[PDB]
């Protein structure tokens, strides 16, 4: 099977810009490479086929060039629908094969993540469980990394993340963490703790509370 | 066939 | 026009198989070639294989070789695509995909078909309010909605009232079961003086919960 | 009767090129007349006969011709773990050629075509492939609807169905008022013969270099039989449309197919989804009947008339012996929906294998009394056997059954003097249609001038 | 009567009243006493019989060799037209009769050139030419003693779509494609010349082997061409009755197919058969025509047996009745003998008499009473059928000349087609006397000179 290096997986850009994606073949594929779009939560669309050659219906700011096993789409004034996910595939063997993808995303100033620490609400506790929730809204770029800490120290078990898409009308991202143990165990320890640890400040970002007190 | 074969 | 009217999204079980189809609309079915495959958010893009419904001849990734099976019926200008022994590996989005002009081209795409493949039955969704704990200039509220199945669940604050500066997190399959959290800002001026109502319904077990935070 | 031959006009192309196997006129967007030549055997690049078609600007004093250029590099493409290749050595490009609009199309019907997949392949077999130019413009395009990638085994498998592996593409070719070009492809579906359709606007628009296989969606390819009725008939050697059902809106197409039935030969008239609507039978075997056919109205009915041509017919004569000399056969189209009968006129050769009705070239109304009339080519008839053409004035009851011209030919013995006309277009803007005789024999076209009657 | 009522001014001109008409060049001649009447009416007036000029339409012949006994043996010095000239002589709008013998001689050298199909699809009909060269003597040898026999193949032009043209070993082997192998593709290819030695042929045959092609319809029509026009190389001789077997299970190419090879040079009628016993105009150079195939059939005398199995006995017998004078016979696995095919054929070919004016004078119109079978005579009829080998039969003939020619010496033939000999007729127009070679010209007794004075009238001479 032949192997697609598509790079880079992600890029932040503003619109108005002409950028270019380049993808690579473990061999030569006489230009039978072929581009795909996807905007968010939505199918896929031709952009080129044969190399160059513009799927009908597709502007004609886009453009696919190179040769060998390395070929490259570009876009040229990037337009506000532009900004989604793009993919290669090469057709020269059987099986076809794609690339990583590129996701293209909106570029901005840095943004703190708004941090926010939930203890259990009453009905989950007395229904056996107990989960903690830590949101983590509004903030920029999407790199984010998260911990929680049980008495101050580390917990990695019964943790369950999840992000959003970059928000349409700021171009920011949020994350969400649970973490979920039993209302036994949540009753073994005091401290819960969910640090968050961005770009935007060298010191982690800290947000706790302790059962039995308010 | 339509060919050249018995 | 050239569209590919995929089947809906489909909901089985662990071994058992399932038949996806992929109708042709404005032309004909057997003109092309008719790809199928595979997206998966991790593992990406996959081509299962591909058929030529005039002739019926069809050729398969190795890797699929045994799981998919794909066929074409030109009478109702449709192609099909069947899975067997079913897994959870399997739960993915496929795409039916057709050339433009070029014979090995990847142009139309159909609008996809969501597959998921779990044991665990219709499940009502368990919604608790997140209220904080016991000061600054904005507070934030949340909900959790935890332990439901299938997907999707539509969720509202006051009713669809407050639309703006609220986060709803995708879903999360927590072991065969569905968790979904979502939050909202406002001034603190705003709570608990003015009331917010988390609105959460789950078509499936046909149940609309509703739960008002309360302060601590 | 009026046309000038006294003072001809000679253009010329390079020796052994059979420039004027092919030839037909072309407007350009400013209506400007020019005459486009076929010479299938020109040199190519590497000095091997690859075919070439010359665009000739009208003139009285003739000449040499510029070359509408096209591409004549064998192409290969490595695509879905397949090798493709074209191949256009020998491919007898302008073997046919025709103009619609400011459109030029020239046809390879012998361009070879083959597929490999590791040690199978498809063939290396004559599809045949047609060139498509807007000289104004620069624009080119390709139109190669025989091609396949299904392997040799394939079709042993399934008894040679639908083998479009011969069909020749472009051995004749035809263009609908409506712009819809229709090839004939005689050696399509193992020689029975296929007819290929579609629009032009489509073949510009779905072409890329390069791809070799690509899809024309509004394309149209007539079917495949059993019937060994059918079987080596050539079913589309000659091709040309009109009216023939009272509907304006459809366009019905007549083909040619020479050997059909077990060489008895015959020409049938279908509609655009290749339905038959008539059916005219050989009157003689192997005498070709269907090797060219004409459409036009010559008794000023309103109603298009059929010219069949049988150039290898022999004619009865004394002591029971036959003469090869060639006929001509007209069919007037009756009144409303109802069966062309028997033919209302038998023109017949005089020559002995002079192959009268060998061409058959409408010419308009060339004396202008209201009649369309036509011309027929004998390429080795005339008392000295250098080629003959023989015009026939139209009338209310038809044809006349003797001509009111005959055109000698100009050029020495082997010139195929007539073996290609065309007529019915004003060249000189002087009024009357005029007529141009190709002879790829001698490698030139002669021009006749139809200038104002004298009797 | 009409000889005196016409009142003629010469003898040249009363002849020409009507043949039953005298003129008389007496010098004492009564004083009116027409000269143009009946030879009863002259010779009644005291008319020297000399004086008299009354030519006869007589009919003599000049050679009347015996109609042959038997055909073997000489050196072809055997005859079969009696007589073979006679000398005819005719007056203004006479005419006389002649008759003609023409005979089926016994025992007639044969030549059998063999030109056989070998394409692939012929592999289930090589069974027919197995041990051909001595099935072929033994019937044979029973309806002469001199017998030649040769033998050809074709298989179709080798060039594309025709011809299998790759893999390049499709080439050199076109069965490559599948487990077997066989021959690669040729045109036609001379084998064997016209020979006595019959264990040539078997031995030769046995060497033989099929090809292979792509389309159905065979190149068998090229080569009935060049085993036609190639003479020297097949080996027809002068005096021999020529037959040449053409066998094939299919299909046929014609002229104007070879255009779905880029083939578009009419078929020239001309030996191209080289030292190398390959038709080498074979993919340069179009089918024949029938008429074309027939005018050389004709010429070099050759009759076309048509050999082909039961499936396309039909459209053979077809191409038989457009190329006159050709037979065919049913190839398959039961009838009277497959392959005696060829003495019934034979049987068939010597089994009519037709004959053939050839130079005939515009003057003269010729009518035919044939007497067939057993002295049954019938009128307007020139051809016989229903013969064998040994029969003979017999035409009255008579020319009518109308008016008289210009030119007094013609002579035209009258020969049965296929036949060697014929008979040459003499014609010689009598429309003078022999006194005008002995005239006047500007004579005393005629207005004194301004006139000629012959066969006793006076003429207006020339320039008057
Ligand atoms: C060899 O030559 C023979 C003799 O020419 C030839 O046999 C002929 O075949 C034709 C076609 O099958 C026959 O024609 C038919 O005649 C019958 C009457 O007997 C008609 O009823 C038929 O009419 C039909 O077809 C017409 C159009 O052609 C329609 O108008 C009509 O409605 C019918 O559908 C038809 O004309 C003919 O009878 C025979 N002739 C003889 C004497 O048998 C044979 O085909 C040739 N073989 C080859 C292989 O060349
Ligand atoms: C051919 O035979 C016909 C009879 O069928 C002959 O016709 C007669 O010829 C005799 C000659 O004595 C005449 O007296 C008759 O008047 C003729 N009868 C008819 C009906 O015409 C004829 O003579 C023969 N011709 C040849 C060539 O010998
Ligand atoms: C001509 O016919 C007569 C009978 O009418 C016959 O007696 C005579 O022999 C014939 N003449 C010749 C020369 O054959
Ligand atoms: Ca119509
Ligand atoms: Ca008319
Ligand atoms: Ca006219
Ligand atoms: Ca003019
Ligand atoms: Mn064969
Ligand atoms: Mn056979
Ligand atoms: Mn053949």
């Amino acid at each position: 099977d032949i192997l697609m290096t598509q790079s880079p997986s992600s890029m932040s850009v503003s619109l108005g810009d002409t950028v270019s994606i380049t993808c690579h073949a473990s061999q030569g594929i006489s230009s039978n490479i072929g581009w795909l779009q996807q905007k968010p939560g939505k199918s896929f669309m031709g952009l080129i086929y044969y190399g160059t050659n513009l799927v009908d219906g597709v502007p004609s700011r886009f453009s696919g060039s190179g040769s060998g096993a390395d070929y490259s789409l570009t876009i040229s004034s990037l337009d506000s629908e532009d900004f989604a996910d793009y993919y290669c595939v090469q057709y020269a063997q059987l099986p076809y094969t794609f690339g990583g993808g590129t996701k293209l995303e909106i570029k901005r100033a840095d943004a703190a993540p708004t941090v926010s620490i939930f203890p259990p609400s009453s009905e989950q506790l007395t229904s056996g469980g107990a989960s903690v929730v830590c949101f983590l809204n509004n903030f920029y770029p999407k790199d984010i990394n998260v911990k929680w800490k049980i008495d101050g120290s580390e917990r990695q078990n019964g943790v369950l993340n999840s992000w959003t898409d970059q928000d349409s009308k700021d171009s920011t991202y949020s994350m969400s963490s649970t973490l979920t143990l039993t209302k036994d165990e949540y009753e073994r320890h005091n401290s819960y703790t969910c640090e968050a640890t961005h770009k935007t400040s060298t010191s982690p970002i800290v947000k706790s509370f302790n059962r039995n007190e308010c | 066939g339509r060919g050249d074969s018995p | 026009e050239v569209q590919l009217q995929q089947s809906g999204a489909e909901l089985v079980k662990p071994g058992a198989s399932v038949k996806l189809s992929c109708t042709a609309s404005g032309f004909n079915i057997k003109d092309t070639y008719v790809h199928w495959v595979k997206q998966r958010p991790e593992q990406g893009l996959e081509w299962i294989g591909r058929i030529d419904p005039a002739n019926g001849y069809t050729k398969y990734d190795p890797k699929f070789q045994g799981k998919a099976t794909i066929t074409a019926d030109t009478s109702s200008n449709t192609a099909y695509l069947q899975l067997s022994s079913l897994t959870s590996e399997d739960t993915a989005v496929y795409y039916c995909v057709r050339p433009l002009y070029d014979y090995y081209a990847m142009d139309y795409w159909g609008q996809g078909t969501s597959v998921t493949v779990s044991s665990a039955k219709t499940t009502a969704p368990s919604v608790y309010p997140l209220a904080p704990v016991c000061t600054g200039s904005s507070v934030t509220l949340g909900c959790l909605v935890k332990g439901y199945f299938p997907e999707p669940v539509t969720l509202t604050w006051n009713s669809g009232s407050l639309s703006s500066g609220v986060h709803t997190f995708p879903a999360v399959l927590q072991s065969d079961l569905y968790t979904l959290s979502s939050s909202v800002t406002v001034t603190s001026s705003t709570w608990p003086s003015q009331s917010i109502t988390c609105n959460v319904a789950h078509p499936a077990s046909s149940t609309k919960v509703d739960k008002k935070i309360e302060p601590r | 009767l009026n046309l000038d031959p006294v003072q001809l006009t000679f253009y010329a192309g390079p020796n052994g090129s059979q420039f004027g196997f092919s030839l037909d006129f072309h407007k350009d967007s400013h209506g400007r007349v020019a005459i486009v030549v076929g010479a299938p055997r020109t040199l190519g690049p590497s000095q091997e006969e690859t075919g070439g078609v010359f665009l000739c600007p009208w003139r009285a004093e003739g000449g040499q011709c510029p070359s509408l250029l096209f591409d004549l590099r064998d192409e290969t493409r490595n695509v879905g773990s397949q090798t493709l290749q074209t191949f256009k050595a020998r491919q007898g490009l302008g073997a046919s050629v025709v103009s619609w609009s400011d459109v030029i199309v020239a046809c390879a019907p012998w361009q070879h075509w083959n597929v490999l997949e590791k040690t199978e392949e498809a063939e290396k077999t004559p599809v045949g492939s047609c060139f498509l130019a807007q000289p104004e413009s620069g624009r080119r395009a390709e139109y190669s609807p025989c091609r396949g990638n299904t392997l040799s085994r394939i079709y042993v498998e399934n008894d040679f169905s639908w083998d479009k592996r011969y069909c020749e593409a472009g051995f004749s070719s035809v263009v609908t008022q409506a712009g819809e070009l229709v090839l004939g492809a005689p050696g399509g579906y193992y020689f029975l013969g296929l007819l290929a359709q579609a629009p032009v606007a489509d073949i510009f628009s779905s072409y890329r270099p390069g791809i070799l296989l690509w899809h024309v969606s509004s394309q149209s390819l007539s079917f495949d039989s059993s019937n060994p009725e059918y079987f080596d008939g050539y079913w589309g050697y000659s091709v040309a449309v009109g009216e023939f059902d009272g509907d304006l809106n459809t366009t019905e197409y007549v083909v040619g197919a020479p050997t059909w039935s077990w060489t008895l030969g015959a020409v049938e008239i279908l509609d655009s989804y290749y339905q038959r609507l008539h059916r005219l039978r050989g009157e003689q075997m192997a005498s070709y009947f269907g090797h060219s056919v004409a459409v036009t109205d010559v008794n000023g009915d309103g109603r298009h008339d059929l010219l069949v041509g049988a150039p290898l017919y022999m004619e009865s004569r004394a002591d029971r012996k036959l003469a090869e000399v060639g006929r001509v056969y007209l069919f007037l189209q009756p009144r409303g929906p109802h069966a062309l009968g028997a033919p209302s006129l038998l023109l017949t050769g005089t020559q002995l294998y002079g192959r009268f009705g060998s061409a058959i070239a409408p010419l308009g109304d060339l004396d202008r009394d209201g009649y369309n009339d036509i011309a027929v080519a004998a390429p080795y008839g005339g008392p000295s056997g250098r080629g003959q053409v023989l015009v026939f004035l139209g009338q209310s009851e038809g044809l006349r059954s003797r001509p009111s011209q005959v055109l000698d030919s100009p050029f020495p013995t082997g010139s195929a003097f007539g073996f290609s006309l065309r007529g019915a277009v004003d060249i000189d803007d002087n009024g009357y249609p005029d007529l141009i005789v190709g002879a790829y024999g001698a490698n030139q076209v002669a021009v006749y001038r139809a200038q104002p009657v004298v009797k | 009567n009409i000889c005196t009522t016409r009142g003629v001014s010469s003898c040249q001109q009363c002849l020409a009243v009507s043949p039953m008409c005298a003129w008389c060049s007496d010098e004492a001649l009564p004083l009116g006493s027409p000269r143009c009447d009946l030879k009863e009416n002259l010779l009644k007036d005291n008319c020297a019989p000399e004086s008299i000029e009354f030519p006869v339409s007589e009919a003599r012949v000049l050679e009347d060799r015996p109609l042959s006994d038997k055909g073997s043996g000489d050196s072809s010095q055997v005859t079969q037209v009696s007589p073979q000239r006679i000398a005819l002589r005719l007056r203004p709008d006479d005419s006389k009769n002649f008759s003609i013998q023409v005979r089926q001689v016994e025992d007639y050298p044969v030549d059998i050139y063999y030109l056989m199909d070998l394409s692939y699809s012929m592999k289930d009909d090589l069974w027919s030419i197995q041990n051909l060269g001595t099935k072929l003597a033994t019937q044979m040898r029973k309806l002469t003693s001199n017998l030649r026999i040769g033998f050809g193949a074709f298989v179709d032009k080798p060039v594309s779509p025709y011809m299998y043209i790759s893999p390049p070993e499709a080439l050199e082997n076109p069965c490559y494609d599948m487990k077997t192998t066989c021959l690669p593709m040729f045109g036609y290819k001379h084998v064997l010349t016209l020979t006595d030695q019959v264990t040539r042929f078997n031995e030769e045959v046995k060497k033989q082997s099929v090809s292979r092609n792509r389309d159905a319809p065979e190149g068998g029509f090229d080569a009935i061409m060049q085993a036609t026009v190639c003479d020297e190389k097949i080996g027809w001789r002068n005096d021999a009755s020529h037959l040449l077997v053409f066998t094939t299970d299919a299909k046929t190419h014609i002229a104007l197919d070879g255009r779905l090879a880029g083939i578009v040079q009419p078929n020239d009628g001309q030996c191209h058969v080289g030292s190398d016993n390959h038709y080498s105009a074979s993919t340069t150079m179009d089918y024949p025509s029938l008429g074309l195939m027939t005018e050389k059939l004709s010429q070099k005398n050759i009759n076309l047996i048509f050999a082909v199995t039961e499936n396309v006995v039909n459209l053979y017998q077809n191409y038989s009745e457009l190329i006159p004078g050709t037979t065919v016979g049913v190839l398959s696995m039961d009838s009277s003998n497959v392959l005696q095919l060829i003495v019934d054929a034979y049987g068939k070919i010597r089994s009519k008499v037709e004959l053939e004016v050839r130079d005939l004078p515009e003057e003269l119109s010729l009518s035919f009473n044939a007497t067939c079978l057993n002295n049954e005579v019938i009128p307007g009829l020139k051809s016989c059928m229903g013969l064998k080998i040994g029969d003979t039969v017999s035409f009255s003939i008579e020319a009518k000349v109308r008016g008289c020619p210009q030119e007094k010496e013609k002579s035209f033939t009258i020969k049965p087609v296929g036949f060697k000999d014929s008979l040459i007729v003499q014609v010689t127009f009598d429309c003078d006397c022999a006194c005008q070679a002995q005239a006047e010209p500007n004579s005393h007794r005629c207005n004194n000179g301004n006139g000629t004075f012959e066969c006793g009238v006076c003429r207006c001479g020339p320039g008057w």
